[PDB]
């Protein structure tokens, strides 16, 4: 009774009601959360999201086809046991029974799949991203230099460096624009380690 | 000696080789031979009994055969493969981006039996894929290298467990097929045996007895000396076989009601018939071992039998009673023990015949299915074998084996050492094999039956310690998949010169000395007690006449790698590991020459990797170039051998060779002709002999650090060439055709200055980062342009130019020298994919001069970047004059336990400067042991050091106190090995003698030129729009948790919110930054970050309602 | 390098609030008695029914 | 509260939907198993990348064409029924499945 | 039939209609056919002569035949890397071709300011320099109250004063 009292106090004493736990619409997520893209050479590459909401649309269209066809019950209970467990699949796929798998027996990525885990959204994509501004290269030691110095290669140093020195060169009037100046970045004038 | 033109290394060697080293890539090509059926693995076999023997193909069709429907009316069988010659050789293979294979031709047969009708045809079953004469396959242009993998073996596999909470020792059995089902048998903490047939739940193992098919005099008759037994007898209220197949019936299929023929019928449907359970004819072959079955029968019949399970329960029950020795009736005694499943004699090598047999087999089903199928629909008298086979599945099997999968790999082509020991290597992972991350501690460790098949040595040192191994020189594989090892067979104390192969069971057996143990010049031993290695990983001491076999060598447990690293013994193990995968990471210099001390394993190791050109057939050179070489054999013929100049190998080195034969030169068979990438006369020579220092210097080799010449630069010691291959194609779009031209638009007609009449680079012409390469021009369509375009263009009078232009450029940070161009076209009816029009292919080669940040090693673990290249006249110099090439610190040689590397300086230094033992009044005392003409070398002689069994350090104390005079009479490095050196700066001689001699360091492939990236704005993703990851990219650089977490500690919130929103994800707030820092402003404020974004419609679409709140 | 397009246009235009072209709302009704609202161009054919 | 999310969050309260708050966060319901045309490769009507319930492709157009610049900014194409606005609102709007 | 049509209109997800599966599913049987009995893989001239089409139409339904790759599959071997991470989003905003074209907003419209008032007027109305709308000449005209033939001449001066080396020099930069 306390196991259970959890539950019911928790859809008491708050505003929720349980009727919410059974679905009659599924959101759909939008498209380019969900995306096809064109490779190079004409290829496709789409996104297993939409197999699974595919699954979805086309039992629930048979459904309704054989709803107003007159169908038996057995027909008809096949198809809503069908149309239940492609929603299961859509929002946690491989909890109960076995995967959805694409080609090669590979399981498909359902909903759940994009948030959990060392590779889900929380832990790859929000808590620790990729920078702009930012090189990397192999450390030598540097014995010649004071403690608040680092010696920094100039060819990595111009790239993190792009747009201050894009600045300078149109303001030392080097460069009549920014496009010049862009140029002269990307070519290597003898100016541009002046700047630098 | 037995290379007929070697060079002379004289040996430090005491020991003679009763065994010659096989060859070094029998474990690929006799495995690949066995697949085919050739008449070299048929003589092969044959000589080994005459057991007749069948291939692999062969195993697979007869396995196969014959394949009949439900009626039983009709059956299609199959016979006899054959391959045709090579549709096309290696070198146009290579060239062409094609494979290398043969067609393969089956004789189908089709019977009618209630006529009686014998339909008899040819099929093709595809391009089978050959092996080349090097072990490698060329799929698709590429050479590639099947590895070996080890397994479990199918069997009996008998282990106990002490419990816990009882204290009682629990047995139990697994018997695992190959393709089968499941069971066990326990005995718990009471006194039952159980079942767990096919993973199920447990029942006593009378049930099992009864379903069989016995009563409970004949269980009390055979189980009679058991309390177990009885008491689980007595215990299982359940009597009757078809009472027993109801309770087994009733959880094996649950849900399926109870038939009595399927009930009946189910256990021998389950394991007794060879549709749902073979384990092979290993596994046939270890229970019949294990059990004591058939002694002399031929392997047959392997499905699993009654007499097979009564013989397991049998010995379960006497195992756990405690007995040693056993007999079913009908058989022979064994040993009644528990299984080790790491050892060696259990762990099987799935070889690369084998594992392509599986892909044929897997293949083969698929076609089976589709003959059953279409045998059904078709009308009889009317179909023949054509008509039947559908021969895709088969070769979409081999295709897919062949190109993505895990143990088809691409070639390591660094250097000959590497390609070699990509063969002959033994992956523990794979598909069939454990994971990584799921595979346990206990399989990544060194076993004692490891002694001479695997090597305890090399092996990686990331996430894969223990997974990888290699195979050891002198070892060989099985027809049934275990590793033997050679041994030297002593009767009497006298030992012979028989050589007989054991594998790890039958070494466990007898009890085997040591290689180096002294012999009485007839082969009688001379010590009364010999060192031995006794059943279980014991070392005693046991009397000389106990002893029955002996190792052919020392240096039998190491491999080609490791057996390459003079003075092993000296360094520890984890620096041996290092300076063995070190050895491997070397790159092809222009000159490369060999060690001056060396082991005797460079000689077959470049001759047995094969990118050395060895005569085929004596004869007499008659006309030598740059690019062939033609030798007349002794009866008229003549043969011309091409070679290989300037050819990117597949990790972007050069792979020149170089004849080293002059024109009227006399050639015998099997001597080099030709050099390699990393070979100076036949020999493998990886490195450069420099000399060397062993102090600290001003800081600039302080931990790891090196530094160098400008000698080494200036006369291009380490340096090499490296090309590069760049690749575009011009396809059918949708909006017309692209094409490849020099009409491209606007750019001006500088940077269209090396391009040829069709939009190509000419060859020779240097490139910059940035230029063009191929122009090439897509079309566009209809946009629509802004007023301020369409301004300009108005002002200017340029046009629209409807095509978009997309050429090929030199990517960031490269360059070189164009110097080939390869181009297919569709109209030449070259075989390019369908869409594709053309494909141009050019390759840029530069050469690298050393420089710092690039990172070198020597042969004993010690690795490090260069630091400084100092000018020649600031380095230490000898009272000569001459300055050292390179320096190395004192402090990482004592704590890292590889003084093998001082060792190596001290008898280079020696073989630079040659010696002269004074044998006027006799030999010397420590020169007793010395090789005669050992006594003596002139100035840059070469010697070797074998790997445990070589120089002593009473001979390398004796070699520094005798070596020659320079060119006046200066002894310049003392009896101790310690020169007097002067400062190159101040010019004043440092204050104590210092550590100097010629140690061979090379070049490794981690090189500054391909680590160095940056970014300031580049290519985002797509869904989250973070930055893209990656060199190949422009690519930023990760910032995790961790570093969140130090910027947290510090307390840095501004640094931290720039970091994860205007530098990563606000997708306006990057592009107002960009314009703030050209525009000279303050840097704005920060926005949602689009992961956020992202989060909460993933989050609403998983039927949350997260919203935001005001306040 | 992998380059892909979702193929669509991005447009380089100042996005104004004042000079737009004028809009008429129609609305209507579904059968279970919801009502939308549709800004139609002013100078265009109202439709009689309307997927809502 | 928020939805345009400028950065002034008291907090972010997590719940359950009912359908009522499915369908009325939903622009359009999705009612065919369809992505793209396999010729033109444009978005089918009623789709899974559907037009006239996710938004435009392309910036300020709509499907037939007809409405092509920001002075038809935010009217509905009384042919195709795609309304004219940024293409960066198909990162941003649902539809639902009946 | 009915089995077979729903499959075809099911399988893929780009969804190639009935016909068209038909003329694939004929063009397979065709190729394994001359593959069999050939020993070769036929050329698309012998599988447009044996299928009665041109030898472009069999590449366009080849292409045709063609299913789309996972965007959530792992491209590496050890790295757990999906595919997604190596694609270029080729539509995002570049952050100096966006900076590039302020600037040329505002060059220009400095050079067109320094000429007359009417005359830039003239250039902005009939390039739609300010609400995106090209104008024509006779709108342009009752808008100043000229003729046709008059704005189209005083617009031909002004872009004779336009192409001058003084005012297209500061303009060159920016194609
Ligand atoms: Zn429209």
């Amino acid at each position: 009774a306390l196991k259970r009292l959890k539950v019911v106090a928790a859809f008491q004493q708050s505003g929720n009601s349980p009727m919410g736990m059974v679905l009659d619409a599924v959101p759909v997520i939008p498209p380019e959360l969900r995306p096809m893209v064109q490779l190079d050479g004409g290829r496709f590459a789409t996104s297993d999201l939409n197999d699974l909401y595919r699954r979805v649309i086309n039992r629930n269209n048979r459904l309704k086809r054989l709803i107003d066809l007159g169908a038996p019950e057995i027909i008809v209970n096949n198809e809503k046991r069908m149309l239940q467990e492609s929603v299961d699949a859509l929002f946690d796929n491989g909890r109960r029974g076995r995967p959805v798998t694409g080609p090669g027996n590979r399981p498909l990525k359902s909903l759940s799949d994009l948030l959990k885990g060392k590779q889900g959204r929380f832990r790859q994509n929000l808590l620790g991203k990729r920078v702009d501004y930012s090189g990397r290269s192999v450390i030598v030691v540097g014995p010649q230099l004071k403690l608040h110095q680092c010696g920094l290669p100039k060819l990595m140093a111009l790239e993190l460096f792009k747009p201050f020195v894009m600045k300078r060169l149109v303001d030392l009037n080097h460069a009549q624009n920014i496009k010049s100046a862009k140029r002269m970045v990307e070519r290597q004038r003898p100016q541009v380690w002046d700047v630098l | 000696n037995s290379v007929p033109g070697a060079p002379n290394r004289v040996s430090f060697a005491k020991l003679r080789e009763p065994l010659e080293v096989p060859g070094l890539l029998d474990v690929q090509t006799d495995s690949f031979e066995w697949l085919i059926g050739s008449p070299r693995w048929r003589e092969s076999a044959a000589e080994r009994g005459d057991v007749n023997p069948v291939g692999g193909l062969e195993e697979v069709l007869y396995e196969l055969s014959p394949i009949e429907d439900f009626s039983g009316s009709m059956s299609l069988s199959f016979s006899d493969p054959r391959f045709d010659d090579v549709k096309a050789p290696v070198d146009e293979c290579k060239d062409k981006d094609m494979t290398y294979a043969a067609p393969l031709f089956v004789t189908a047969e089709f019977i009618n039996n209630n006529t009686g009708e014998i339909k008899s045809q040819t099929v093709f079953m595809g391009d089978f894929p050959m092996m080349t004469e090097k072990g490698t396959f060329i799929i698709n242009g590429t050479e590639r290298v099947v590895v070996s993998q080890l397994v479990r073996s199918p069997g009996v596999y008998f282990d106990e467990t002490i419990d816990k909470s009882t204290d009682k020792t629990l047995h139990s059995v697994k018997v695992i097929p190959s393709r089968g089902a499941w069971l066990e048998f326990d005995v718990d903490k009471r006194d039952t045996v159980g079942v767990r047939i096919d993973r199920k739940r447990r029942q006593p193992v009378t049930v099992l007895l009864k379903a069989l098919g016995w009563t409970s005099e004949q269980i009390v008759e055979r189980f009679g000396f058991s309390e177990i037994m009885r008491s689980t007898l007595e215990k299982d209220n359940t009597v009757g076989t078809d009472e027993a197949l109801l309770d087994i019936y009733r959880k094996l299929r649950p849900g399926e009601p109870p038939t009595k023929e399927s009930a009946q019928t189910l256990l021998e449907n389950l394991f007794f018939k060879e549709k749902r359970y073979d384990l092979a004819r290993v596994g046939r072959y270890k229970v019949n071992k294990k059990l004591g079955l058939h002694v002399g029968e031929p392997i047959t019949s392997s499905t699993l039998t009654e007499e097979d399970v009564v013989a397991t329960i049998e010995y379960l029950v006497r195992l756990h009673e405690g007995q040693t020795t056993m007999t079913v009736p009908g058989g022979v005694e064994v040993p009644v023990e528990t299984d080790d499943i790491d050892h060696f004699g259990n762990r099987r090598l799935r070889t690369v015949g084998e594992l392509i047999q599986n892909q044929i087999r897997v293949g083969m089903s698929r076609m089976e299915r589709v003959v059953r199928e279409r045998m059904t629909t078709q009308d009889v008298e009317a179909i023949t074998p054509q008509t039947l086979i559908n021969i895709r599945p088969v070769v979409a099997a081999i295709k897919e084996f062949f190109g993505t999968s895990q143990l088809s790999q691409f070639m390591d082509q660094n250097n000959p050492l590497s390609g070699l020991t990509h063969k002959r290597r033994l992956s523990a992972l794979g598909p069939g094999g454990l994971s990584r991350e799921r595979a346990g501690l206990e399989v990544r460790d060194v076993h004692p039956s490891h002694y001479g098949r695997m090597c305890p040595i090399e092996t990686p040192e990331g996430p894969n310690i223990g997974l990888i191994g290699s195979l050891s020189v002198y070892a060989r594989v099985n027809p049934f998949g275990f590793i033997e090892t050679p041994y030297r067979k002593v009767v009497d104390g006298v030992v012979s010169d028989e050589i007989v192969y054991l594998t790890a069971d039958e070494e466990d057996r007898h009890v085997v000395a040591q290689a180096n143990s002294p012999i009485d010049a007839d082969g009688r031993f001379v010590e009364p007690r010999v060192l031995v290695r006794r059943k279980a990983g014991e070392v005693e001491y046991v009397p000389s006449s106990e002893v029955d076999y002996m190792d052919v060598s020392p240096r039998q447990m190491v491999s080609v790698a490791t057996a390459m690293i003079p003075f092993l013994e000296h360094d520890d193990a984890n620096r041996a590991l290092m300076g063995a995968n070190m050895q491997r990471q070397a790159v092809p210099l222009v000159r490369s020459e060999a060690p001056l001390v060396g082991t005797g394993m460079e000689l077959r190791a470049a001759i047995d990797a094969g990118d050395v050109v060895v005569a085929e057939e004596s004869g007499v050179i008659e006309e030598v170039s740059a690019d062939y070489i033609t030798v007349m054999h002794d009866n008229g013929t003549r043969r011309t051998y091409r070679m290989r100049k300037f050819a990117r190998s597949n990790h972007g080195t050069c792979a020149n060779q170089c004849p080293i034969v002059d024109a009227g030169d006399r050639v015998e068979a099997g001597q080099v002709i030709a050099d390699g990438p990393c070979t100076d006369d036949g020999e493998m020579a990886l490195g450069k002999n420099l000399l060397v220092a062993i102090m600290p210097w001003e800081g600039h080799n302080y931990e790891d650090a090196i530094i160098l010449s400008n000698r080494l630069v200036e006369e291009d010691v380490l340096t090499s060439i490296h090309i590069e291959e760049h690749e575009i194609d011009a396809r059918d779009t949708k909006l017309g055709a692209e094409e490849i031209t020099r009409d491209i638009p606007n750019i001006s007609d500088e940077v269209l200055a090396d391009l040829d009449e069709r939009g190509i680079v000419r060859i020779g012409a240097e490139v910059r980062d940035g230029d063009i390469l191929v122009g090439k021009v897509t079309p566009k369509g209809e946009t629509e342009l802004t007023p301020e375009e369409r301004l300009l263009r108005a002002i200017f009078g340029e046009k629209a130019r409807e095509v978009r232009d997309t050429s090929l450029k030199v990517p960031h940070g490269e360059s070189g020298k164009v110097i080939g161009i390869r181009v297919f076209s569709r109209e030449d009816e070259d075989e390019l994919p369908a869409g594709v029009n053309e494909l141009v292919r050019v390759y840029v080669a530069q050469k690298r001069k050393i420089s710092d940040g690039d990172k070198l090693a020597g042969r004993h673990g010690n690795k490090g970047v260069i630091g400084k290249i100092l000018p020649v006249e600031d380095m230490p110099f000898l009272a000569d004059g001459t300055p050292v090439d390179i320096i190395l610190n004192t402090h990482g040689v004592p704590r890292r336990m590889n003084i093998g590397q001082i060792l190596e300086t001290h008898l280079g230094w020696c073989a630079h400067s040659g010696w002269k033992v004074d044998a006027a009044k006799g030999v010397p005392d420590w020169a007793a042991r010395l090789p005669d003409e050992l006594l003596e070398a002139q100035p840059n002689a070469i010697v070797s050091t074998p790997v445990f069994d070589g120089a002593q350090e009473a001979e390398l104390q004796g070699l520094l106190s005798c070596t020659l005079p320079n060119r006046d009479g200066d002894v310049l490095v003392d009896a101790d090995g310690k020169a007097m050196l002067f400062d190159g700066r101040s010019g004043e001689p440092f204050p104590y003698p210092v550590t100097v001699g010629y140690m061979y360091i090379m070049k490794l492939h981690h090189l500054v030129d391909d680590k160095i990236h940056a970014r300031s704005t580049g290519p985002y993703s797509m869904i989250t729009q973070q930055p893209l990851g990656g060199k190949a990219q422009f690519g930023g650089q990760r910032f995790g948790e961790m570093e969140c977490w130090a910027m947290q500690a510090y307390g840095a919130a501004y640094t931290l919110q720039e970091l994860l929103t205007i530098k990563s994800d606000d997708t306006v707030g990057r592009v107002k930054v960009y314009e703030a820092i050209v525009k000279g402003e303050n840097i704005p404020e920060p926005g949602i970050p689009e992961s956020f974004k992202v989060l909460l419609k993933e989050l609403q679409s998983l039927c949350l309602n997260v919203e935001v709140l005001s306040s | 390098v992998l380059r892909g397009s979702r193929l669509g246009a991005v447009s380089y235009e100042t996005d104004r609030n004042h000079d737009l072209a004028p809009r008429q709302i129609a609305r209507y009704r579904t059968d279970n008695g919801e009502e939308f609202e549709v800004p139609f161009a002013d100078d265009a054919e109202i439709p009689g029914t309307w997927l809502c | 509260g928020a939805m345009l999310d400028v950065n002034f969050f008291d907090e972010l309260r997590i719940g359950l939907a009912t359908a009522e708050d499915i369908r009325q966060w939903s622009y359009g319901e999705v009612k065919k198993p369809e992505t793209i045309n396999y010729r033109t490769l444009k978005p089918e009507k009623d789709g899974l990348f559907c037009e006239k319930i996710f938004g435009p492709t392309r910036d300020w157009e709509c499907y037939c064409g007809k409405y092509k610049r920001v002075r038809f900014k935010g009217i509905i194409c009384e042919r195709c029924g795609v309304e004219v606005t940024r293409a960066k609102v198909r990162r941003e709007r649902m539809g639902h499945i009946e | 039939q009915a089995i077979t049509r729903a499959m075809a209109d099911q399988a893929r997800t780009i969804r190639i209609p009935v016909h068209m599966v038909e003329v694939i599913n004929k063009l397979g049987r065709i190729q394994r056919e001359l593959l069999q009995d050939l020993g070769r893989e036929p050329t698309p001239e012998e599988l447009a002569k044996e299928m009665d089409i041109t030898p472009e139409k069999v590449l366009e339904i080849q292409q045709y035949a063609r299913e789309p790759i996972s965007l959530d599959q792992t491209i590496g071997d050890e790295g757990d890397s999906q595919l997604g991470d190596f694609i270029e989003d080729s539509e995002a905003v570049v952050a100096v071709d966006a900076v590039s074209f302020t600037l040329l907003q505002d060059q220009l419209q400095s050079v067109l300011d320094t000429l007359s008032e009417r005359e830039a007027g003239v250039v902005r109305l009939r390039f739609g320099l300010t609400d995106g709308q090209p104008r024509t000449l006779d709108e342009i005209g009752q808008v100043y109250g000229v003729t046709r033939e008059r704005i189209r001449q005083i617009e031909s001066k002004t872009m004779s004063k336009l192409r001058h080396p003084s005012r297209s020099q500061v303009l060159r930069d920016y194609l």
